[PDB]
């Protein structure tokens, strides 16, 4: 890379990170989608 | 209709993009039939009976 | 030498299926309806057997669709309704058969588009 | 209705094969418990054998009975020669599976399965 | 180069994946763009065959040059879209150069 | 413990339902006049055995076969239910 | 007799005269390629993809438009035919955009699939492509018109099926553009069908946009419950979620179309859902609880009440399995106040005779009628696919249509006789000139909408309309087997309710207000707490929190129609069944199982524990309810007319005005459509 | 951009965030929630609209055969800009 | 010689056809159909009673000499009343030729074990029994070969589910591996791939 540096992009990490497994920085999977079914919320007033 | 187009053709030609799309989703159809085909594999005769 | 066996064919005990997936299941024997998004009719030739849909739920870790139904993806193809019904009976599945729906023959006439006195006259082409 | 037999020509001949298989399983249970060092008793093992024979008591097709006996002999051979391991023997007892109540209400509370 | 995602949720990679390792959901983005809301790769299902990157029409999903990412838990190998995008931002300098060297054989 | 509902099932064309078809065509209008508040549900279905169903209080039901019944036998059968 | 012999690749086939070359190939099982041709639209012959060689003819013919001639041999696979398909396909793809990855049609595209089968495998077009601007035609159909291949299917469908002459072509040559020229929305009740018939991704569904690919969806064949037509549908699901609704071909019901409410209201199934049993706490607020706690509270009240103290109202989306289960449960406390929200006059025969409340001519029968008399109804919105069938007969058989009621727009011209209900008496007595038309007709059809029986003089209007139909039949000139009198229903659950013996309307509940009320998905607002004793115990079973749930003492979450296998009887009396596409959400349960579970806890166990057994119960009460897809005939109109004359009623001086006058009233008519955000967009679009 | 819920959990570019009372956020305790900070919807909006002199312009995303399939964009409407459906670059026809 | 098209070898097609009717003439008691595909493979379809006579003749006859059993497999076609098609692929070193012999059976009908003809057939028949449940009469030692001990069912049947009915895990309470009903965190996603447009007119079936 001294002779042929890589093409710069503004979204490329400026700071490389090594393998973070086993540490508090480890990746934890999760679902990236929002809740699919919306539940009816009952009224807050008494009327019955 | 069997082998996918080159990527540069896939990105310029309408027919190539269609065929790339279909080959990588449905895949090519194979005419009905059955074959036993064998080769001289390193361990001996290796064959498939493909229907 | 051939022997006479007069009972109905019932292989439920030698197929290895669990009991809950013989008596609780409902097989549907049908010809798939044409996908309305396309005009081709080649997916309406053969009969199909499918089973009732059971629960799918979200995986707590990833949100994937989990199932406990081993027959959820099982689809069988048959040449005729009779073949599908015979297969269901010998396996012990209760089934619903649905008649094949064939498109009705139509009277098409290009010349009707320009009728002298009828309503079939088109206003544009 | 003229079909090629497997072994038995009729249910009377088939039931004889069943009885011989039952004797072989009945005799073997004490050996299975001792060899595999199971923590069930010979009575439990023999009750289970009886349970497996009972579930097929309604068969009236000699060919189906013949195939059930053939598989029974294969299963017995796997056990006698210790091809099966303790895990395979104990799978008949479903020890780790929780009861699923069969009443309408109990199913109704837990899910949509009939 | 602008920073917009290349993936337009065509699901060709998901369709071709021999292992069914890819899971995708998509919807119109708030600006109307055709973009994914889910893009998971189960790295314990994946067979690292590269069919997904062959199938991708826009060079969105790639197999990069990293092979040193073993983990201490199974769950750490279930990648979601955030992980995969971070991988792209982490490795883009090498990935772009590797694609430059080989795209004329593709 | 009284009567609550009467249901008559029959085929539109089978000869076994001819007497019931006659009874409806002839005597049903007068039956409904006598019991204006009594649901008498006549339900035709192809290739069914004709039957008379009576529902009494608290959901007790009994059915009576009208197969190959004359219009007179049908009248008697209904009379038993309306009475007994 | 007049069949002429032709040959397809040397194989003889006998066809009626007028059969096209395309139709002749169908008879031997060969499907000629096509784009512009649709068998339910007028022949266009502009795409040229159907070109086929006739043996010994130097020029290939358009198979979709050319009638066959005796002795012709059609070479569907000749090199001449193949080279024609490649040429046309190459012209179709010259200017077509490289959009498949971002195009919703990808995977179920006729252009893709026929390019694969009939086109070449590469391109020799070395120019720049055409680009066309897109056009807004409402919130339901997205237009990416650069993908349009100018097949004119949308134009023909809009004119001929939907009866709307807004779509057309502007310009000419390569710059010819499909659209509306001006800015206009295509908001017909049948508008969504142009998504299906458009062969490419030019017209797609906005709600569905980008959400799925065709290969990954599972297809559940089911029945629509948004109306009483009973349209056959396919429910597309993926990974446990409903993705879209498509039509399913049924010649005798919906052909291959569905209404916009059928197509686009499914998104109301993801909102305002009941997912957990609820009871009232100590402050009078609804609180989540278990099925055990919730059913015990209901069972306790059910055990302390009898007779008239207990009633039930079934709503519009209730299935027959739940209907009979709830009837059996109430009958076991000696209650018979089983009511529906949708009124039907009980005078005379009432619901004793099926012919009294059925579309006896059937939907397909409209094609054989020569006069139709529509009374007090707006079939366009009440039953869009039945109205489409009338326009089909109007267009193709020169059917004469007259309407007594408001002068609504039915997408075809009709004779508006006025709106006064008294006009019916004039027709019956011969004073009105239209009485001559009915006598002359060989197959008249009088259709009385259920909307008009919701008035207070409904029995009078039914008696008047029935009187008209009696005079026609009596005076002869109508074949014996032809049925004349019809009722057009708008509620999915109505006919199964009347078949099982439910009382139509809540009039019974108004006379003797109960102490315990079961609201079985009843969200019309017919009964509120103003009409009930102050301490009335109200149990709501349903799938949406809409109108009935907020006033209930107990909420039992049930399954929507996409989530159960349930029986629905359409306006012809034809029974059909849905299938489970996805399971109910949360703690929701199948509806007849809730009632069956309640019966056990209350000690009145119903005698059926499976779906098949409860369907055996349906057979004991009305045997037609298990004859799926069969239209069981109903007779004895003479007896019904006799009993209808006994008690005379006065017609009201109020003109017949249907509930739905314009499109804006069509989109939200039930709990599911009211919860649909897409249906809310449509209402906004047609009122702003 | 990347917001935080009232609980402090970052909201992703897909809008995901566990609501309070969702037990599943326990999976982040002692660890972290992987969130990509470069929101593509924000990045693309930063691009300037390109002015062109023709009614139709083509976009391949840049880089020749390293971009996306080449598409042609109509610029006849002055009520808005033409947007590439693959990459989101905007174009306008000048006068 | 079009570069992308497989060439035709007409000499082989003629040779295999001639030998095809040669076998039909000699064993008419059993042979039901003889065909040669467009890629020159000869198939003999026989009544199952002729498994031993036909295979013995092909192995031993001086004009056949099919000494090697290359492969013995089964195919499940549920729409047939005899759902299982048994396929013998044989090789002749003397004449440098291959031949396929096919027969049929159902769930309850035994097929004669061909071990007396080809010792290779021993394990192939065990596999067919294991994966399809076809019983071979007079097999020296017929038992499962591929599936787990005590496994229930025949996985290669079309109606056996892809993921089976039971799965395994280690249970700490009983200190052993146990079997339980199968639940998948991610259900297999069924894809509907077939295009609704016919691909090969040459194979169209009559309506
Ligand atoms: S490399 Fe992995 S994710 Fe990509 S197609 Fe192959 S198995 Fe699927
Ligand atoms: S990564 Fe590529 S192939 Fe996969 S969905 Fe996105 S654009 Fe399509
Ligand atoms: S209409 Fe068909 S061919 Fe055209 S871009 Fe869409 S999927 Fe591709
Ligand atoms: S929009 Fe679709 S249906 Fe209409 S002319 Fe264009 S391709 Fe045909
Ligand atoms: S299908 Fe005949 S020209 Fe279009
Ligand atoms: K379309
Ligand atoms: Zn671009």
């Amino acid at each position: 890379p001294t002779v042929k540096p890589p093409t710069a992009r503004k979204f490329i990490w400026t700071n490389h990170k090594f393998n973070l497994s086993g540490t508090p920085q480890q990746y934890v999977p999760y679902s990236t989608t929002r809740k699919k079914i919306q539940e009816w919320v009952p009224p807050s007033t008494p009327y019955k | 209709k069997v082998s996918p187009p080159k990527r540069a053709e896939m990105k310029t030609s309408m027919e190539s993009l269609i065929h790339h799309f279909k080959l990588y989703t449905e895949g090519y159809q194979v005419p009905p039939g059955a074959t036993y085909t064998a080769i001289e594999a390193p361990k001996g005769e290796f064959g498939v009976y493909l229907v | 030498q051939l022997i006479t066996v007069d009972e109905k064919l019932d292989i439920t005990t030698i197929t290895g299926v669990p009991e809950e997936h013989i008596k609780t299941r409902k097989a549907r024997i049908f010809v798939p309806a044409r996908n309305n998004m396309q005009s081709g009719v080649n997916n309406t030739k053969k009969w199909k057997m499918e089973f009732d849909t059971r629960e799918r739920w979200e995986n707590p870790l990833m949100g994937w669709a989990s199932t406990a139904d081993p027959l959820s993806n099982l689809v069988l193809t048959f040449s005729t309704k009779e073949d599908a019904v015979a297969f269901a009976e010998k396996n012990g599945w209760s089934y619903d058969v649905e008649e094949r729906k064939v498109p009705k023959p139509k009277s098409k006439s290009y010349g009707a588009n320009f009728s002298w006195n009828k309503r079939t006259r088109v206003s544009t082409k | 209705t003229s079909v090629k037999p497997i072994f038995s020509r009729d249910m009377n001949e088939a039931k004889r094969r069943v009885r011989e298989l039952y004797r072989a399983w009945y005799r073997e249970v004490p050996n299975t418990v001792h060899l595999f060092q199971l923590d069930i008793s010979v009575k439990q093992g023999r009750d289970k054998v009886r349970e497996m024979f009972k579930k097929n008591a309604h068969i009236t097709d000699p060919r189906v009975v013949d195939l059930l006996v053939i598989k029974g002999k294969m299963e017995l051979e796997e056990t006698i020669k210790v091809w099966k391991q303790r895990t395979h023997v104990m799978r008949f007892f479903h020890e780790t599976e929780a009861p699923r109540p069969k009443d309408f209400l109990s199913k109704f509370y837990v899910g949509h399965d009939p | 180069p602008s920073g917009e995602e290349r993936c337009i949720a065509c699901k060709l990679c998901e369709a071709v994946c021999p292992a069914q390792a890819i899971t995708i959901e998509a919807e119109p983005r708030a600006d109307g763009s055709r973009r994914t809301t889910r893009y998971d790769i189960d790295m314990t299902k994946c067979i690292y065959c590269g069919f997904c990157q062959e199938a991708c029409p826009v060079d969105a999903i790639v197999e990069g040059p990293n092979f040193e990412f073993s983990t201490e838990t199974h769950e750490e190998l279930l990648y979601n879209k955030e992980k995969l995008l971070n991988n792209g931002d982490k490795w883009e300098a090498e990935i772009a150069a590797n694609i430059q060297a080989d795209y004329l054989y593709r | 413990l009284g009567l609550r509902e009467i249901r008559i099932h029959l085929c539109q064309r089978s000869p076994g339902s001819q007497g019931v078809r006659d009874f409806i065509e002839k005597r049903y209008v007068e039956l409904k006049k006598a019991n204006p508040d009594l649901p008498i549900l006549i339900r035709e279905c192809s290739d069914v055995q004709p039957k008379l169903w009576a529902r009494y209080a608290f959901g007790q039901e009994k059915n009576v076969s009208l197969n190959n019944f004359s219009a007179d036998q049908v009248t008697r059968a209904l009379e038993n239910v309306l009475s007994s | 007799s007049n069949l002429i012999e032709v040959f397809v690749d040397g194989q003889s086939v006998m066809v009626e005269p007028g059969t096209t070359v395309l139709q002749a190939c169908e008879k031997v099982g060969m499907q000629i390629p096509r784009f512009c041709y649709h068998e339910r639209l007028s022949v266009a012959g502009n795409c040229r993809m159907c070109l086929v060689e006739i043996e010994k003819a130097p020029k290939v013919v358009a198979a979709c438009a050319m009638p066959v001639m005796k002795g012709w041999n059609i070479l569907t696979n000749s090199e001449k035919t193949k080279k024609a398909r490649e040429g046309v396909m190459e012209f179709l793809l010259a200017n077509h955009p490289l959009d498949c990855p971002i195009c919703d049609q990808g995977g179920e595209c006729d252009l893709q699939d026929q390019s694969m089968m009939f086109g070449s495998d590469r391109s020799r077009f070395l120019e720049g492509k055409r680009a066309v601007e897109d056009k807004n035609i409402g919130p339901l159909v997205k237009t990416i018109m650069t993908r349009c291949i100018q097949c004119t299917r949308c134009i023909r469908f809009a004119s001929e099926i939907a009866g709307v002459d807004d779509l057309g072509t502007t310009g000419r040559g390569n710059d010819m553009q499909v659209g509306t020229y001006i800015e206009k929305m295509f908001m017909s009740e049948l508008s969504g069908n142009i998504i299906d018939i458009c062969p490419v991704g030019a017209l797609t569904s906005k709600p569905y946009a980008f959400t799925a690919r065709p290969w990954e969806t599972r297809k559940t064949e089911s029945i629509d419950v948004m109306d009483a037509v009973g349209s056959n549908i396919v429910v597309s699901t993926r990974t446990g979620e409903v993705m879209r609704i498509l039509p399913r071909m049924h010649e005798d019901i919906n052909e291959e179309w569905i209404s916009d409410k059928t197509r686009f209201a499914y998104d109301g199934l993801k909102r305002q859902r009941l997912t957990e049993p609820m009871v009232r706490n100590e402050k009078g607020l609804l609180t989540h609880t278990t099925w055990e706690d919730a059913l015990s509270r209901v069972a306790g009240m059910l055990q302390s009440f009898q007779g008239n103290d207990v009633a039930a109202i079934a709503g519009g989306l209730v299935d027959a399995e739940a209907l009979i289960a709830l009837k059996d449960l109430l009958n076991r406390v000696d209650s018979d106040t089983l009511c529906t929200e949708e009124v039907f006059p009980t005078a005379g025969a009432g619901t004793d005779l099926r012919s009294n409340y059925l579309l006896n001519t059937t939907i397909a029968g409209v094609e054989e009628a020569d006069v139709v008399l529509l009374v007090g109804t707006n079939p366009r919105f009440e039953a869009p696919l039945f109205n489409a069938r009338i326009r089909k007969s109007w267009l193709h058989n020169d059917l004469k249509v007259a309407l007594i009621g408001s002068p609504v727009d039915l997408t075809y011209r009709y004779d508006h006789l006025g709106d006064s209900p008294k006009i019916l008496q004039d027709i019956a007595s011969g004073s009105h000139p239209f009485s001559q038309v009915l006598q002359e007709a060989k197959k008249p059809m009088v259709i009385l909408g259920s909307s008009a029986l919701q008035r207070n003089d409904g029995a009078a209007i039914l008696a008047a309309v029935s009187n008209i139909a009696q005079k026609i039949r009596t005076s002869s000139g109508v074949t014996g087997d032809w049925k004349v009198m019809n009722i057009l229903h708008r509620i999915a659950s109505q006919v199964a309710a009347l078949d099982l013996g439910y009382k139509p309307g809540v009039e019974a509940i108004q006379k003797n207000p109960p102490k315990m009320l079961f609201l079985l998905g009843a969200d019309g607002g017919c009964i509120t707490r103003q009409d009930l004793p102050k301490d009335c115990f109200i149990v709501y079973q349903g799938h949406h929190g809409d109108v009935g749930a907020p006033i209930a003492d107990v909420i039992l979450p049930g399954a929507a129609y996409t989530e159960k296998s349930a029986t629905y009887v359409n306006t012809e009396g034809r029974a059909q069944q849905t299938k489970v596409a996805v399971t109910p959400p949360g703690l929701a349960r199948e509806d007849w199982k809730i009632i069956r579970a309640l019966s056990e806890i209350a000690g009145m166990t119903l005698p059926y524990d499976t779906l098949d057994q409860v369907r055996n119960r349906l057979e004991e009460v009305s045997p037609n309810l298990v004859r799926y897809d069969d239209v069981e005939g109903a007779n004895y109109f003479q007896q019904a007319s006799e009993l209808s004359k006994l008690v005379n009623q006065q017609l009201l001086a109020d003109p017949l005005v249907p509930p739905q006058l314009t499109i804006k009233d069509f989109y939200m008519t039930d709990s599911i459509s009211r919860a649909s955000q897409t249906m809310a967009k449509c209402v906004k679009a047609v009122t702003e | 951009g990347v917001r935080t819920s009232p609980t402090g959990e970052k909201v992703t570019h897909t809008g995901q965030v566990y609501d309070d009372g969702d037990y599943r956020k326990v999976r982040f305790v002692g660890r972290q929630k992987e969130v990509n900070e470069n929101f593509a919807i924000d990045l693309i909006a930063e691009q300037p609209v390109s002015q062109v002199g023709s009614r139709v312009i083509s976009c391949d995303g840049g880089g020749g055969a390293l971009g996306h399939p080449r598409v042609y964009i109509n610029l006849d409407k002055e009520t808005k800009t033409g947007t590439c459906g693959y990459c989101g670059l905007q174009f306008r026809q000048q006068h | 010689t079009r570069p992308t098209v497989r060439p035709r070898n007409d000499v082989a097609h003629k040779q295999l056809s001639a030998f095809g009717e040669y076998v039909a003439e000699i064993l008419p008691k059993y042979v039901q159909q003889v065909q040669v595909s467009c890629f020159n493979e000869l198939e003999i379809c026989i009544h199952p009673d002729g498994v031993i006579p036909v295979l013995t003749f092909l192995r031993d006859h001086s004009n056949a000499q099919f000494k090697s059993l290359a492969d013995l497999t089964a195919v499940d076609i549920p729409t047939r009343q005899n759902r299982f098609e048994i396929v013998y692929n044989l090789l002749s070193l003397r004449f440098n030729s291959r031949i396929r012999v096919k027969t049929y059976t159902d769930e309850l009908t035994p097929i004669e074990s061909s071990v007396p003809v080809y010792k290779a057939a021993n394990w192939y028949e065990r596999e067919i029994w294991d994966m399809f449940g076809v019983f071979f009469a007079n097999h020296p030692d017929l038992r499962r070969i591929l599936t787990d001990y005590g496994f229930e069912g025949h996985p290669f049947r079309k109606d056996f589910p892809l993921s089976g009915y039971v799965e395994l895990r280690y249970d700490d309470e009983v200190k052993r591996v146990v079997a339980e009903p199968v639940e998948l965190a991610q259900e297999f996603r069924k894809f509907d791939l077939n295009s609704p447009w016919e691909a090969f007119p040459a194979y169209r079936q009559p309506p």
